[PDB]
């Protein structure tokens, strides 16, 4: 129904934020292609946001990037950053950048997805996949049937 | 070994030959370039093909590279005998296996005709004999294929004892070479009239002989 009143939210638990991948959006995810969407920049503070469920990822990345001196250009992961839950193929990459400064920011405005945490930046050594999230109401009964 | 290559590939001269290299999603399938190396027997690898299909100056137009899907291949047109070597494929890797990955390696064998061995047998050195030791040096090289039988016989009676024989190994001309040593005491060398080392290749047996002749 198109009405504002259509829909019921009984507990906060029934708000579900789902992470959908860019691979699921038929976007090229090869490491060489994927990296063309990532870029370094200063003056931007990385932000993180919690979500509840996510799509099984086609591909993920486990990346460490430094400057020539060996100092990471990627931020150390916060306590609450865990490797993405379900990746079919992880791309482990470790290297250095000759002339880059700041932090890794996704170009499309998409998020770096980890385990129930989306971010505007790439965390060093943590498994992630690219994606976006969407909010919806799912009651427990509906939730129980899907996941079981 | 992570990238898979043909254990062995052959071909006649003037022929077009192909050497494959297929990996996983990580090494090639991910989109990473493929590099090829040439290794002549006993030497260090040479950059043959880089960035999938490019030739560094010093490489013939006879050589060409190609990539499609999870595979990459090397093409040789106008196959020369010079080309007989060991071939290796390279690709960046995103798997647990490290960034740089090599293939298993390929024995490229360009056709050779049958070649009878050149056998030279030397009697124990007089200097060596002074040390109370005595060895006979049987040397057969320039032959193909790499397979020979060595027989040692005091006079007319063969004896399979004191024998140290090598495995054939090809030379720069891609023909094999093998050496055999017979360890005797100087008195055994003296006791018999003559010693004979005979090598059997292609149904034809070469029987050189030596004897205790001081001069
Ligand atoms: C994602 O990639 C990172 C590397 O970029 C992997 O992290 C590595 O985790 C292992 C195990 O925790 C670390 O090994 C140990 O390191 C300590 C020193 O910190 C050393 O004393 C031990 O002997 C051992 O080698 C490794 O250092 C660490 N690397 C970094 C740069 O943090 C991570 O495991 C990858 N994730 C997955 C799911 O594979
Ligand atoms: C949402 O998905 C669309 C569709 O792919 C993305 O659009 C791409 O945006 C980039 C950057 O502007 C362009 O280079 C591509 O050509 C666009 N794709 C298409 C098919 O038009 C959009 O950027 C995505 N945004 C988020 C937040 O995920």
């Amino acid at each position: 129904v198109d009405s504002v009143c259509s829909g019921t939210l009984q507990k906060t638990e029934d708000v579900h934020l789902m992470g959908f991948t860019l691979s699921g959006q038929k976007v090229a995810d090869s490491p060489l292609e994927a990296s063309k969407r990532w870029a370094f920049r200063t003056g931007v503070p990385p932000k993180n946001v919690e979500y509840t469920e996510g799509e099984e990822a086609k591909t993920c990345y486990n990346i460490s990037v430094t400057d020539p001196s060996g100092k990471s250009l990627l931020l150390d992961p916060p306590s609450n950053i865990r490797d993405y839950p379900k990746c079919k193929t992880v791309h482990h990459i470790q290297g250095q950048n000759p002339h880059a400064q700041g932090i890794a920011l996704h170009l499309w405005g998409a998020f770096f997805l980890y385990d129930r945490v989306a971010s505007t930046t790439m965390y060093r050594g943590k498994v992630f996949t690219e994606g976006n999230i969407a909010a919806m109401i799912v009651n427990k009964t509906v939730h129980r049937m899907i996941f079981s | 070994s992570v990238l898979t290559q043909p254990p062995s590939v052959s071909g006649a001269p003037g022929q077009r030959v192909t050497i494959s290299c297929t990996g996983s999603s990580s090494n090639i399938g991910a989109g990473f370039d493929v590099h090829w190396y040439q290794q002549l027997p006993g030497t260090a690898p040479k950059l043959l093909i880089y960035d999938n299909n490019n030739r560094p100056s010093g490489v013939p137009d006879r050589f060409s590279g190609s990539k499609s899907g999870t595979s990459a291949s090397l093409a040789i047109t106008g196959l020369q005998a010079e080309d007989e070597a060991d071939y290796y494929c390279q690709s960046y890797d995103t798997s647990l296996s490290g960034p740089v990955v090599f293939g298993g390696g390929t024995k490229l064998t360009v056709l050779q005709p049958k070649a009878a061995p050149s056998v030279t047998l030397f009697p124990p050195s007089s200097e060596e004999l002074q040390a109370n030791k005595a060895t006979l040096v049987c040397l057969i090289s320039d032959f193909y294929p790499g397979a020979v039988t060595v027989a040692w016989k005091a006079d007319s009676s063969p004896i399979k004892a004191g024998v140290e024989t090598t495995t054939p190994s090809k030379q720069s001309n891609n023909k094999y070479a093998a050496s055999s040593y017979l360890s005797l005491t100087p008195e055994q060398w003296k006791s018999h009239r003559s010693y004979s080392c005979q090598v059997t290749h292609e149904g034809s047996t070469v029987e050189k002989t030596v004897a205790p002749t001081e001069c």
